[PDB]
């Protein structure tokens, strides 16, 4: 019900550094856990990934020894287990919560996390047009592109819609299938036909600069928009 | 083919005397002890005589006679001393097979 | 098939919960509780509390048992009860100091009758006739301060020997127990009840022991 | 219709003790079973996994209910109390909402009305209806002449029929709380309950293989479907989105389907080592289950 | 109550693929 | 020969007996056939020594020497887990069913 990220970050340059977020208020023993971080100006990706009962052990197509997850769940925390350093790590790493079954909403509550400063196939779905200024009441609109169709023979689209205020946690609007998520407030919606996406928020208000995420979980490899820029 | 022998007596033996606490409807735990002991005395008997006579005349007389006839002794006390008391329950004493 | 194939681990790990949770479940011995009213069904439950269903725990000699009582639930008794089957033992409890009454409240029987009415029916349903009938001789130390009073003639006519608790002890036994007209499978445990002795759950444990061990004889062709 | 007999596409392994319970959802897609091993069990037939285990505070649960837009889950049994569970919960896990207490009487059928009120019907002779918000029962039915265990319900949410196993078969009302019908001229005790997709038909189950349907505008006996050589008796009964199709639940290890006029088998359903006890069909119509006391759920499609 | 019966003539349980 | 002719006999024709059912009905008849071929092996080897005759006499032999003891063997242990967990579990003590008890020996 309530995530933070701490464990330090920012310690000496070339020293590895694990870090580990605090989480609280649910049972997280059926409780997917990611590790998706984001760049350090646009761009939330995806690293790591384990299931309930530390079965699923799915990594990013970046693999590597030194990236490794551990379930804390008689802890009901987690472990990272960070090992060296590179430039690809000045990021900013978040936590996130999911479960999986039929009717559930996946990665619907995310940690505030912290930022991590270093010093000296996939359909990856970045929105193209993350352009248009226009003021409240306009109806934005934001379109992602799909290398292949998502829809997995089971007549469901697994994409995920996000939204992220300035200096706060990500949050989901619409989960796969284009069903409202997370207790969200409404007129969050969008779907299409297959390889092409659109948003459609109506009675458009305040509270929802920042930017947006084109997910797909398809298979293992998961992947993001590179970033939305779209403000009042 | 004697030491497989031997050695499914010696966990017979052990499964009997581990079973030793069933009650008397059951109690098949002094008759299998027993029946185990007299086949090894019976194999033990029959060792000597089979493996002394090598350098002697009736080889094939002493040691297939001497064999078959522990094989022999050995089954039937098995058979008898196991079952030859409850048959003798049933149908010599026609009281106590309720 | 990410999202597919951890829904379907999440089955696996449900199905290894439900395993150990079904061993604790195999090795727990069931007991069903019943009696008239205030047959002495609610005296019995306050004795091994140290060593509308109610449902008390306890251990003894690595045995988890459980009763489920039937005196808070009223309703047609003779139907529900097929939820019950599988059950390892049933505590029938009966106190002997109760056969004689001004009817019965309700109808015209004794209390005696009347709960002789219910352990036969109890042994004469579809439902239980595998295991046992453990039955429980509540009001042993009352039963001596009646005895000597008004005889068992007012209950049984048929009453005929002697007046002391000798003699009446092995009546009880053909009141109750000879009430079963199938013996080949189903037994009746007839035994005492001790006022302030643990004796009581000491019977509780071989009886309950003694079916358990006859169950598995009696599968498989052994018995 | 034609000699349909069966088709086990599936069966949902995994329970242990017997089943008295199963009941499907509005999707179509999922189902849920309880057990004797104190363990509630969510299905899907669509992928055939364990979405939900939530365990039940009382082994001997009798009844199952599904929320119309699948968020609650309810439970019954001889315990007297009708422990609702929100499957929809932040913290994840299936935690209990609120208990309804006040019974003394055994449970056995507790449907689901809507998310906000419960139909919940006990042993004691006498119905109830419940409210989430309070926990108190706003309707107290009264006037049966035995214990009631089945209900059903209709679609548009404004009638309900409460049949006990003594030739009640009494039609009450959501809003008023009073037997507006009574259908009698029963032979024996009933134990199964169900009701038509239109709303203008009504069903029972009795345990002498006289499953029989009755009208609510008319109250009069219609066909009886009368058996040929069964003497065993019926559990459960549920009705086709067809609306041409009786499906009964017997206590001879198996299961009969019939017409709605031809009256007589169409189908046998024996694939269970035990008596049948559970029986429900989707709200679409596509495929059908069927609990038994073997602790083996299959689906019939 | 014969022609809610025979209403839905499109139902499912006779002849589809579907599952 | 003769005796254990006499032991079958008795035993199929009162095989309702609860004496005869505590002994392992169904591990006995394998009991008896492997007593059988312990005494079949003498009238086989006092015949002549063929080369199917020599084989079928190591057969005899290793079959016999071990049918039996691995049948009671088989029959103490199934006993002693159904007394044994029976103190314990209601749920038997493994497979104690006669065709489990046939596929152990
Ligand atoms: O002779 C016997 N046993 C034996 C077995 C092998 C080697 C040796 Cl020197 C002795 C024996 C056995 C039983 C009764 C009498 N006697």
């Amino acid at each position: 019900v309530q995530l933070v990220e701490s464990g330090g970050g920012l310690v000496q340059p070339g020293g590895s550094r694990k870090l580990s977020c605090s989480a609280s208020g649910f049972a997280f023993s059926s409780f997917g856990m990611h590790w998706v971080r984001q760049a350090p100006e646009k761009g939330l990706e995806w690293v790591a990934y384990i299931s309930s009962g530390s079965g699923t052990i799915y990594y990013a197509d970046t693999v590597k020894g030194r990236f490794t997850i551990s379930r804390d769940d008689p802890k009901n925390t987690l472990f990272l287990q960070m090992t060296s350093l590179r430039s690809e790590d000045t990021a900013m790493y978040y936590c996130v919560r999911s479960i999986y079954y039929y009717g559930s909403s996946p990665f619907d509550f995310w940690g505030q996390g912290t930022t991590l400063t270093v010093s000296s196939s996939d359909i990856v779905m970045t929105q193209a047009t993350s352009s248009v200024p226009v003021t409240p009441g306009e109806s934005v609109s934001i379109s992602c592109r799909s290398s292949k169709s998502l829809l997995h023979s089971n007549g469901n689209t697994y994409l995920y819609w996000f939204l992220q205020r300035p200096g706060q946690s990500p949050q989901l609007l619409i989960y796969r299938m284009s069903n409202l998520a997370s207790g969200v407030p409404d007129r969050f919606s969008g779907s299409g036909s297959g390889t092409a996406f659109t948003l459609t928020i109506s009675r458009l208000e305040a509270e929802d600069v920042g930017v947006y995420y084109c997910m797909q979980h398809l298979e293992y490899p998961l992947t993001f928009g590179a970033g939305t820029k779209l403000e009042l | 083919l004697l030491g497989y022998s031997m050695l499914l007596m010696v966990t017979c033996t052990v499964y009997a005397i581990k079973t030793r606490g069933v009650p008397e409807t059951f109690n098949e735990a002094k008759p299998i002890g027993f029946t185990m002991y007299t086949t090894c005395i019976v194999w033990l008997a029959f060792i000597p005589i089979f493996f002394g006579t090598s350098q002697s005349a009736d080889k094939l007389y002493i040691q297939t006679t001497t064999l078959t006839v522990s094989v022999s002794l050995s089954a039937s006390v098995s058979l008898g001393m196991l079952y030859m008391p409850k048959v003798y329950i049933i149908l010599f004493h026609p009281e106590q097979n309720v | 098939s990410a999202e597919d194939k951890a829904a379907v681990e999440r089955s696996k790990m449900i199905d290894r919960n439900l395993r150990e949770d079904g061993e604790k479940a195999a090795k727990e011995v069931k007991l069903l509780l019943l009696g008239a009213g205030e047959s002495g069904k609610n005296t019995i439950v306050k004795q091994m509390k140290i060593i509308g269903i109610v449902e008390t725990h306890f251990t003894d000699k690595d045995l988890y048992f459980k009763m489920f009582d039937v005196g808070a639930q009223r309703s047609e008794r003779k139907k529900w009860i097929h939820c019950f089957e599988g059950v390892t033992a049933i505590i029938f409890c009966v106190a002997l100091s109760d056969y004689d009454l001004v009817l019965a409240e309700d109808e015209e029987m004794n209390r005696m009758h009347a709960s002789m009415k219910l352990f036969d029916s109890i042994c004469n349903n579809k439902w239980f006739t595998e295991t046992s009938i453990i039955l429980f001789l509540n009001k042993k130390d009352l039963f001596e301060e009646k005895i000597k009073r008004s005889p068992l003639t007012i209950c049984y006519p048929e009453y005929t020997g002697s007046n002391t608790y000798e003699e009446a002890a092995a009546y009880i036994q053909c009141q109750f127990e000879d009430l079963n007209r199938r013996k080949d499978t189903k037994e009746i445990y007839t035994h005492f009840t001790c006022s302030t002795d643990t004796k009581n759950v000491q019977f509780v444990f071989d009886a309950v022991t003694d079916v358990i061990i006859k169950n598995n004889l009696k599968e498989c062709g052994l018995y | 219709v034609g000699r349909i007999q069966m088709r086990t596409r599936r069966t949902l392994r995994g329970h242990l003790a017997k089943i008295y319970a199963m009941h499907w959802g509005t999707d179509s897609r999922l189902l849920v079973s309880a057990s004797q091993d104190g363990k509630l069990i969510i299905w899907d037939s669509y992928t055939t996994n364990k979405v939900h285990a939530i365990p039940l505070r009382s082994s001997w649960v009798m009844t199952c209910a599904y929320a119309p837009s699948g968020n609650y889950v309810a439970c019954g049994g001889l315990d007297n109390i009708c422990s609702i569970y929100n499957l929809k919960t932040r913290e994840g896990n299936v935690r209990v909402s609120r208990e309804l207490a006040g019974h003394t009487g055994y449970l056995s059928c507790c449907r689901f009305l809507d998310d906000n009120q419960i139909v919940t019907s006990s042993g004691d002779t006498t119905c109830a209806l419940w409210d989430i918000e309070t926990g108190q029962q706003t309707t107290t039915f009264t006037g049966h002449t035995g214990d009631v265990m089945s209900l059903s319900l209709a679609p548009d949410t404004r009638l309900f029929v409460s049949g006990a196993c003594d030739a009640s078969a009494k039609l009450w009302d959501v809003r008023e709380g009073m037997c507006r019908q009574t259908f009698t001229g029963h032979e024996s005790d009933i134990n199964a309950i169900c009701f038509f997709p239109n709303g203008n038909a009504f069903a029972t189950g009795s345990d002498d293989a006289t499953c029989r349907l009755f009208d609510l505008r008319a109250d009069q006996e219609l066909m009886t479907y009368s058996h040929d050589n069964i003497i065993c008796g019926i559990t459960s009964v549920s009705f086709s989105k067809s609306g041409r199709l009786l499906l009964a639940g017997y206590d001879d290890f198996n299961c009969n389907v019939w017409d709605a006029l031809k009256a007589d088998r169409a189908g046998v359903l024996a694939g269970h080592d035990n008596r049948v006890s559970c029986l429900g069909v989707t709200d679409d119509g596509m495929a059908v289950a069927t609990g038994s006391w073997d602790s083996f759920l299959k689906i019939w499609n | 109550k014969v022609s809610k019966a025979a209403a839905d003539l499109m139902a499912y349980c006779e002849a589809h693929a579907k599952e | 020969i003769a005796a254990t002719l006499f032991v079958v006999i008795t035993f199929v024709r009162y095989n309702d007996t609860p004496i005869v059912k505590a002994s392992g009905r169904e591990l006995s008849y394998v009991l008896l056939a492997g007593i059988f071929l312990c005494y079949a092996t003498t009238f086989l080897m006092i015949a002549e020594p063929d080369l199917g005759t020599c084989s079928l006499r190591r057969i005899f032999l290793g079959l016999g020497m071990s049918i039996s003891y691995a049948a009671l063997l088989t029959k103490t242990n199934r006993i002693y887990r159904i007394f044994e967990q029976g103190k314990r579990s209601v749920s038997a003590p493994r497979f104690i069913s006669p065709a489990s008890q046939l596929a152990i020996t």
